[PDB]
């Protein structure tokens, strides 16, 4: 698994990085942009939420909804009973539907890249990789 | 002497008004547009104007 | 009608006191305390959450739920400055409840009363009115399709 | 209602409505914009075309109408620019009511629509738009203008 | 003095933009102008008896003033393009003919405008130009020679 | 002290709907705790003479 | 020789060359120490109002 | 073609983004750098204007000349008679020479990416894509 | 001659007043008004622009041209702070006129007079001298090449 | 080799860019991150200095040691007798281990990319390319 | 007249010329730079080599010349550093004129060339260079130095 | 004992006076002057550097060496604010000397004396004590590994 510290570290850093209000939308946007430019194949399933124009409110909304869920998982994360439950809950919202496996491995790649910029050198890559990974697999 | 100090000092803090508004002289702060001077009449409620420090000779 | 900007600011702050730390613990107890008030008044709704195992309060399958609800609210409030996006997710939030068979327009007006009775107890300096106003605008639209 | 079109509310509207008149060619804008606004109105409700007949609405680009486009669009300006002086704004709008009262054919439902149109249009020319604030103020204005039938 | 034409128009149209301004500056700009007008020809107050011309600071009149400048705006603004201006002027022409208007008052009102505008613009302001255009605009309202 | 009345002249009111011209501030009672100098507790009536659209309203 | 006015609101003295020179130079002096005597003058170009030179002034 | 608002929007945003004086050279530079790193095949035709060293004055000049033309086309757009003419004029200066059509599709990709940074979330992607596109095809 | 940095600043501003409108209408009328003065004085030059259809003033094939000229000037002025680049494009601007058979060193000195007569009418506070100075330095280098 | 000016220029710019104390670690980190994301094949030889976690102190140390050597070479270069010697010294520390030749061509690519950000438009690409190159070849 | 060679003009030159002496090893620089400058002069015009013969220009790195390299390069410094005091600068330069007048062989065309060289060299060591400002000032200097011949 | 933060600051400055110039020249002469004092006192150590050709002072094969030593010291000092990294490279610096057969714990205490005698001559305002303190902490950890 993860370590209790390795979590608190992420729970904490997520705070500074993510931020509040607009600061977030900015984060979300910056994230998805980098992702879609790297793998335009994704603009496909995001057809429902105007994935062609990530600056649009339709997508913007989505963007936020996503990050929010990520917030939950991360906030779940430390305390096992909630995480195990939350993760199971996410798995369902996915299994039903097709998604590629590797897409998430991509999402993670960038989420770390971005937090890297936001947090700087303090960014505990180790802790995040070990920790956010666990969140991806479960949903996955 | 004191008078000259209170002066030197007073001349130098912000005023509320954004540009081309000035405050009425007296007790009330209140801000009216620069232009309205003069009606001939007291634009102001306060009539701060009518006071000498505004209509002064030296100033003009 | 539309909500006053000052009021939004008021709430955008009032919330920062209940949401509080990044901890689950707190937010949980609050959102829970909110639902307990919804169930004590509209007991019918209780059944709706068997899917998340409400029969097991400390379950975790349920706790996590509470959090999702909390966070979903958080997401709303934290969107009050980006209107256009809020207006969309606000819809999306409706659709997620319209497909949930058994959710009445009433239960919502009910959970609204819930917060208005709970929040004023978990923190001081709560502008009940301001909250109420913007919370209604949010609820109305969430129901809004549904009926 | 009472709450709405607060000071902050309109202070906002005013600020955002100014993003428009930064360049000296206000005429070209006001016209084009007002032109479109009225057109899109006649589009959704034709019984309008007959009302604006007097100003040759038939020729959108026709000076006859272009002038009009200004007058109206410019009236909206007046309304907005007097938002910070209720008594004056009130009077200013009441006057607009009378100018519309004696123009038979013009019914309330028209304004309700024009409002919806205006609300969908503004955000297309203004990058910074606060729907909530605007709707709040535009309502108060449009209402007081038509409120006399 | 001189007559109107393309450039002198563009100049006034531009300078007017700065002098007119918005918000309170406007509510005053107009205020100032009228006070200057009435001060010149107190006789004229009688015409605006309908819109509280007795008290220049009364909302009714405030509206009126802000409302008048409004037209002047359209005039000046539109001035530049002959096609449109033509129309606005013609429109005004109508709202006025059948009324006779002393040319004495218009003169004062022009003076008023000019003095206030000059006071508002500080240094960058061509007098002749405004005079010429305010004139052309007024002629279009009196409509007769 | 105690018993004082203070008349306030407005000059910037985002705050109320009516914005009033004025606002009287009457001090009813004032007591200091025997141990505390630093803070004196007061009881005050904030009076207001507004004109409403419909009628006239008075508040205390 | 210069022409110009003094802005009450601005506390600022704004002068430009009277004319006919076609190059004349002008000058902007700000009051607002609050003092009378003292001002922050800057010799400008009557065109663009661009600062040709600066001099902190006193009366005389 | 484009919508009369969809233009004004670009005409306006271009203003803020592009900027004035140095602010521009900076833009131009940032743009071409991102372009050349993505597709070094371009350093070829830019041989006349020292395309190897984009920081050079020779290229810098070029960079500017380009953006300028882009400025024209854009401010051209708003009034159709001038745009239609301007565009036709540009097409000629290009047809003669041979180019690869995809280069422009690239140029556009970045021009948007850059404006994205400059303008932020307000950036009306839709408007630009629909509008700048119409300028590219014309030239090609 | 040389010119002075202050003067450049003066112009870099004076221009921002003529240019200033966003798009075409204004700049067009001005650049046009400039040429009309060039042709009224050096009628000969007129013929040189048959390629752009000057016989059709409102053509658009020609209007666009005017703009290109305007913008080309704009580009110059907006380069006055980057000397080295200006010095190069200034050359490139010459070559584009040397290959244009029929363009004399005179026609340039003529269009220079043009602006000096037009600009002072389209905007107030025009430092004719300052303009003249830096405009000459620009023209000299443009023209010079051709010989 | 270099020119005399083409060196001083680098010697000088290196100063501003590299910096002092922490400002450096930041530089080093930013550099290696960009390098490893582009070619993860490198995480291999950096196994001794925890190349998996570039934020670690182990790697951080390394990072610095590297940049430092680069500092030396750059300082060296102007005076030929020292450079020729220093370069020869570096060649030895490399020849023995097997390495990829192209790795350095990569390192250089980024070192310039980074200095580009740090220095801005003033960055004399020409001078650096001509100059740092000479330092790489000798090593390789 | 005045306007050419301005306060701003030289204020710039001065600022940019200082980017050079930031490090204590000015000697190494001034020398190397001045060395190159004179060399590149003798390259384009050899009749110069005979003038600088007296200072062993034959041995560029030879102290005899290195010293000279300084004196000249350092004189240019003086010129630049007195740009903000015309009367002084004037005198300072006039003096330089006389020091060149009694050195037969030195003709105007030499300076004109040295100027062109200097103008192509500076921008190679200074990242921030304003050709216009410099040319304006360097001209005034070089001229006054050679005027008396 | 330990190093105070103030002391670190003292050094982080004292160093900026010896290192400063981009040039090898300076740092060289200093580091050299340091070794010359090490050899005049512990002549035995001299032999250890035949690998770098100390018999050829101006060699370059040796000068470069001096620099590496200098820079290695520089690297240390410029790490005093990042403790954890310093603590590691400090070890790595030991290992590079343990594998160097012939390097005693003494020679280090000897080069320490060296600086303390040299530095106070190359720059004024040298807090010999502060230096000494933090230099010892650095040496101790370096040397110790060796025996």
């Amino acid at each position: 698994e993860c370590l209790v510290t390795e979590s608190l570290k992420v729970k904490l850093q997520w705070a500074s990085a993510f931020g509040h209000a607009h600061e977030r939308v900015a984060f979300g946007l910056e994230l998805w942009r980098d992702i879609i430019d790297d793998h335009p194949e994704i603009k496909a399933p995001f057809s429902r939420v105007r994935g062609d124009n990530i600056y649009s409110p339709e997508f913007g909304a989505h963007s936020q909804r996503v990050l929010s869920g990520l917030d939950i998982t991360i906030s779940m994360l430390d305390t096992p009973d909630m995480l195990a439950a939350q993760l199971a809950h996410l798995k369902v919202q996915h299994v039903e539907r097709n998604l590629k496996p590797e897409f998430f491995d991509i999402f993670l790649k960038h989420l770390l890249h971005v937090l890297g910029d936001r947090l700087g050198t303090h960014f505990d890559f180790g802790a995040w990789h070990d920790c956010v990974d666990q969140i991806i697999d479960g949903i996955k | 002497t004191i008078r000259q100090l209170k002066a030197r000092i007073s001349n130098l803090e912000e005023h509320h008004c954004d540009e081309h508004e000035s405050e009425c002289r007296g007790d009330v702060p209140e801000c009216i547009h620069d232009l309205l001077f003069c009606d001939g009449e007291k634009d102001c409620r306060d009539g701060s104007d009518e006071d000498p420090e505004t209509c002064s000779l030296n100033i003009t | 009608d539309c909500c006053s900007y000052e009021d939004r600011r008021e709430i955008r702050h009032i919330w920062d006191d209940v949401w509080s730390s990044s901890f689950t613990d707190r937010r949980v107890a609050i959102v829970r305390a909110v639902f307990d008030d919804l169930f004590k008044h509209y007991p019918t709704s209780k059944a709706l959450f068997e899917r998340v195992k409400i029969d097991e309060p400390e379950s975790g399958e349920f706790k996590s739920h509470l959090v999702r609800v909390a966070n979903g609210l958080k997401l709303l409030i934290n969107l009050l400055d980006d209107t256009l996006v809020l207006q969309s997710h606000l819809g999306h939030l409706a659709d997620q409840h319209i497909q949930r068979k058994g959710v009445t327009k009433e239960y919502f007006r009910g959970i609204g009363e819930a917060f208005a009775r709970v929040l004023p107890q978990v923190l001081s300096c709560f502008n009940v009115d301001a909250w109420n106003r913007c919370f209604h605008r949010l609820v109305a639209r969430i129901a809004k399709d549904l009926p | 209602h009472e709450h709405c079109c607060s000071e902050e509310d309109h202070r906002i509207v005013q600020k955002q409505w100014d993003i428009l008149w930064r360049d000296t060619e206000s005429s070209k804008i006001k016209i084009g914009f007002g032109r479109l606004l009225l057109t899109k109105l006649a589009k959704d409700i034709p019984e309008v075309n007959d009302l604006f007949k007097r100003v040759d609405i038939e020729h959108a680009e026709g000076p006859k109408f272009s002038a009009h486009a200004l007058r109206i669009l410019n009236g909206l300006d007046l309304a907005i620019n007097l938002l910070d002086d209720p008594p004056a704004l009130d009077a200013a709008l009441d006057h607009l009511a009378h100018q519309h009262e004696v123009r038979e054919g013009v019914q309330k439902a028209h304004f309700k629509k024009f409002g919806e149109i205006l609300a969908t249009g503004l955000p297309q020319v203004l990058d910074d738009y606060d729907a909530l604030a605007w709707k709040s103020c535009l309502k108060g204005i449009l209402t007081k203008i038509s409120s006399r039938l | 003095k001189k007559q109107c034409g393309v450039l002198e128009g563009l100049k006034v149209k531009s300078e007017w933009g700065r002098a007119y301004g918005s918000g309170h500056d406007r509510e005053a700009f107009s205020q100032a102008i009228w006070r200057a007008t009435f001060a010149q020809v107190p006789e004229s107050r009688s015409l605006f008896k309908r819109v509280h011309g007795d008290d220049t600071s009364h909302p009714a009149f405030i509206a009126h003033a802000d409302r008048v400048l409004g037209g002047l705006d359209i005039a000046i603004s539109t001035l530049d393009q002959p096609a449109t201006l033509k129309e606005e002027l013609d429109h005004l022409q109508v709202q006025h003919e059948g009324r006779k208007i002393p040319d004495n008052y218009f003169d004062a009102f022009k003076t008023a405008i000019l003095h206030v505008v000059a006071a508002q613009l500080g240094r960058c302001y061509d007098r002749e130009a405004w005079d010429a255009c305010i004139d052309h605009i007024e002629d279009g309202i009196k409509g007769h020679h | 002290k105690a018993g004082d009345k203070f008349i306030g002249d407005v000059c910037f009111d985002h705050c109320t709907k009516r914005r009033p011209e004025h606002m009287t501030l009457a001090f009813e009672s004032s007591s200091i705790a025997a141990f505390f100098t630093p803070i004196a507790d007061l009881h005050v009536h904030i009076e207001i003479e507004s004109e409403t659209d419909e009628d006239e309203s008075e508040v205390s | 020789q210069l022409r110009g006015f003094y802005n009450f609101g601005k506390r600022e003295l704004l002068l430009a060359p009277l004319k006919g020179q076609s190059e004349g130079y002008g000058v902007i002096c700000d009051f607002n120490l609050g003092d009378d005597d003292h001002a922050d003058c800057k010799i400008v170009v009557p065109s663009s109002l661009f600062v040709c030179a600066h001099f902190n002034a006193q009366r005389y």
